[PDB]
């Protein structure tokens, strides 16, 4: 049944706001990340950020963000 | 290409700077349309003040004077950007070449 | 894409640009607004997609 | 300098008198005035629409 | 025009739209191709 | 709207009333750390959909 | 006379725009851009756009467009 | 608050009414140089003193 | 009653204000600014502009004028 956050109701039987779900933290016990979400896999036209996150590739460094994290602008190469 | 003022040295001479590191702003930065003598003409969004300044290495000071540039507009409708369709009236605008004496 | 003539752009005075706002929508309860313009964004001159 | 043109007024008529359905997004200067021996000339800065 | 619904259609998918918002065009006094065009605004807006 | 690179440092702009837009009945600048969540609509990020 | 554009009047006794009297975009066939107005052409220290409008060479490529046209900052200039 | 570096290009932000405010009995925009000099308070820049 | 400055009287029987009390503009004919009031010139490493203020040691040329009179920026030494 809906409940607290008006989300899914997880298998533990906890009401878990599902805006939490995709995010690569279990918030429910079992279950929630579990019901992986599209991690696409993208190819090396794109760069790999410190989360994982695809951006493009020409963007490695160029003095502004692309990255949650900012890792298209690491001190690794910049 | 450049504009002069006396510097702050001791030996009191006139220096010389590139105009394209003046600017103009009162609340975003302006537009310097033109400029002549002791004159500079600038199409300014509307503030409180006006800011007058320099981007250029020991000459980076700047000057703000309390000035009301509300915005204004020529006609019967306070539009905020010109209307691309319309009637034509008499406006009253200053003329951007800098040969024109007021 | 195309071209178009904007009320206003870089020197005021209404002109033509590659880039033009056709609409502007602002339904977005965070505010966030989307743009229909007239330059075309993530394709290449030969038209193949690139971000 | 261009100056814009409000929507026209839609106008509703009635037993000696007249409803203007002004309609314009910027506010407005209406002003109005009779040709009688008295002008009794109005004014007003309407906005959005109204009767 | 200008009152609530002055858009209307049985449903949003459908192509029988009918409507009366008071469009008019007038005459393009530029040289630059243009279709100038007044109407009130939507009175859905007003609605709102 | 406004590149601002080489020959084309062209700009564009029309006028749309973008208001301040919050959902809820209560007003912020920046939604608030927490409290409550209400059913809302933005656009969201991923391309892929169309409206 | 005042009519269309409140301007002039050209000799096929049209209504015609003093606004579009000096452009290159022509007009009516005669009482118009032909008397033209002041279209002197600077020194060779300027730099000349494609509109024809000079600008000072001492600028020309530097980051900030100079000319209504764009043309002093063309990396086909630069 | 933001850290313009680019290295960890990011930034902070809260809600604060942080409106001008005036010692005296005028408002101005800037310190003007002539008047009373009248009692005041100001956070002294020398950054060794401590509140 | 408090003198014009609301500030102490000087040797003359003029008052001043704490504003020049330091300021090294000597506003009376014996006082003020003539009297012992602490300088310190900052560590060797840093540097020092026309008035005798101090700027850090990494800042003697940035392009961002750290004096007021703008001496850790001029084309003299940068
Ligand atoms: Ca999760
Ligand atoms: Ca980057
Ligand atoms: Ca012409
Ligand atoms: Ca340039
Ligand atoms: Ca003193
Ligand atoms: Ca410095």
């Amino acid at each position: 049944a809906k409940c607290e956050p008006s989300q899914f109701q997880c298998t533990n039987g906890r009401c878990i706001t599902l805006l939490w779900k995709c995010d690569g933290d279990e918030d429910c016990v079992d279950g929630s990340d579990e019901k992986n979400c599209v991690k696409k896999t993208c190819a090396e036209s794109d760069f790999v950020c410190n989360n994982g996150q695809c951006v493009p590739s020409r963007w490695k460094c160029d003095g502004d963000p692309d990255c949650e994290d900012g890792s298209d602008e690491s001190p690794e190469q910049c | 290409t450049k504009f002069r003022y006396m510097s702050y040295d001791h030996d009191h001479d006139i220096k010389e700077d590139s105009v394209k590191k003046i600017a103009i702003s009162t609340s975003g930065p302006c537009r310097r349309l033109g400029h002549k003598g002791y004159f500079l003409l600038a199409q300014c969004p509307p503030g409180d003040s006006v800011t007058v300044s320099i981007t250029s290495g020991a000459s980076e000071n700047s000057c703000t004077v309390e000035k009301k540039i509300r915005r204004k507009f020529v006609g019967r409708e306070e539009y905020l950007f010109p209307p691309v369709h319309g009637k034509l009236v008499k406006c009253h605008v200053y003329d951007h070449l800098k040969e024109t004496s007021a | 894409p195309y071209l178009g003539f904007c009320p206003y752009c870089r020197h005021s005075a209404p002109c033509f640009s590659p880039i033009k706002i056709e609409n502007v929508w602002d339904e977005s309860d965070d505010g966030s607004i989307r743009i229909q313009v007239s330059a075309q964004f993530g394709y290449d001159q030969a038209g193949t997609a690139d971000v | 300098c261009p100056v814009p043109l409000a929507h026209t007024p839609t106008v509703t008529k009635w037993f000696k008198g007249i409803t203007l359905h002004l309609t314009a997004t910027r506010p407005t200067l209406l002003t109005t005035r009779k040709l009688g021996l008295r002008a009794d000339a109005t004014a007003e800065w309407i906005t959005g629409t109204t009767s | 025009p200008g009152a609530f619904g002055d858009i209307q259609a049985s449903s949003l998918d459908a192509t029988d739209i009918v409507a009366r918002t008071d469009i008019r065009l007038l005459k393009p006094s530029v040289k630059n191709i243009h279709v100038p065009y007044t109407q009130a605004v939507s009175g859905y807006e007003m609605w709102k």
